[PDB]
């Protein structure tokens, strides 16, 4: 079972940096310096709401 | 005990039903809504007189 | 090698804004998932009916 | 394996005295932690995993 | 640590029966450690820690 998970969800020559290291780097880089306003946003949606 | 093989699966395969191709809907939407509640936000001052 | 690579993995966790995010994000909804499924097939069908 | 004690409270406890089972917990074993992780993820569908990340 | 063995596994369990002097060519072999280790420090490695 490591063997396999280790297989089929690292990196491959289509994919260098494997799905784990595609998700954390475009959710590093598409919510980068969107904190402070998605907390200002969430804050005023839940107090209207 | 969180890595239960149900739950995953259930996770995944309903992400993939839902978030399939939609990128083009997504950005519609933030767009439209953006511009709308930002016309909305410029009568503050109206709506709350 | 393999030791190397998971502490300068681990060095970036920082478990302190881990933890304020998780609780934050269990205590989002604690108790309704179902509610919120359901809230969204409701939304689904007011949708429907306005549009 | 090896038993570790936290002394709490005021009171002294006598000799052969019995600590309440609310107060004593079990280890995790070595081979639950194996077992859980290996069970699991052998039910994975491993491409929709991918697919959905 | 070790011990290896052989298992002959039948997931039926009965019918013809192997004759003496007689060959098994269907086998299989267990995941070697190195293959799962190489496997386990590319996996990690390319992970980017500045973005996490």
């Amino acid at each position: 079972q490591v063997t396999r998970l280790l297989a089929d969800l690292g990196p491959t020559p289509e994919q260098p940096k494997g799905p784990f290291g595609d998700i954390i780097e475009s959710f590093a880089d598409g919510f980068a310096g969107k904190g402070e306003q998605l907390n200002r946003t969430l804050r005023g949606l839940s107090d209207a709401l | 005990r969180s890595l239960e093989p149900e739950k995953v699966n259930t996770i995944a395969t309903s992400l993939i039903t839902i978030f399939q191709g939609q990128g083009g809907t997504i950005n519609d939407i933030l767009d439209q809504t953006a511009q709308l509640t930002a016309s909305l936000a410029d009568r503050d001052q109206a709506i709350g007189e | 090698t393999l030791f190397e690579t998971i502490t300068a993995i681990s060095e970036q966790v920082d478990p302190i804004k881990l933890n304020e995010t998780l609780t934050a994000a269990a205590q989002a909804l604690d108790g309704l998932g179902d509610k919120f499924g359901r809230s969204i097939v409701d939304g689904n069908a007011i949708l429907a009916d306005v549009n | 394996k090896n038993i570790e004690i936290e002394p709490r409270g005021s009171e002294t406890l006598k000799p052969r005295g019995v600590l309440p089972v609310g107060q004593t917990s079990a280890p995790y074993q070595i081979y639950d932690a194996f077992l859980d992780v290996t069970r699991n993820a052998a039910g994975w569908d491993t491409q929709a995993v991918r697919q959905s990340l | 640590v070790g011990e290896q063995f052989i298992d002959l596994t039948s997931d039926s369990g009965g019918g013809a029966y192997f004759q003496p002097g007689d060959t098994i060519t269907k086998a299989t072999v267990p995941a070697e450690v190195g293959p799962a280790l190489d496997a386990a420090e590319k996996g990690l490695a390319v992970l980017p820690k500045e973005k996490i």
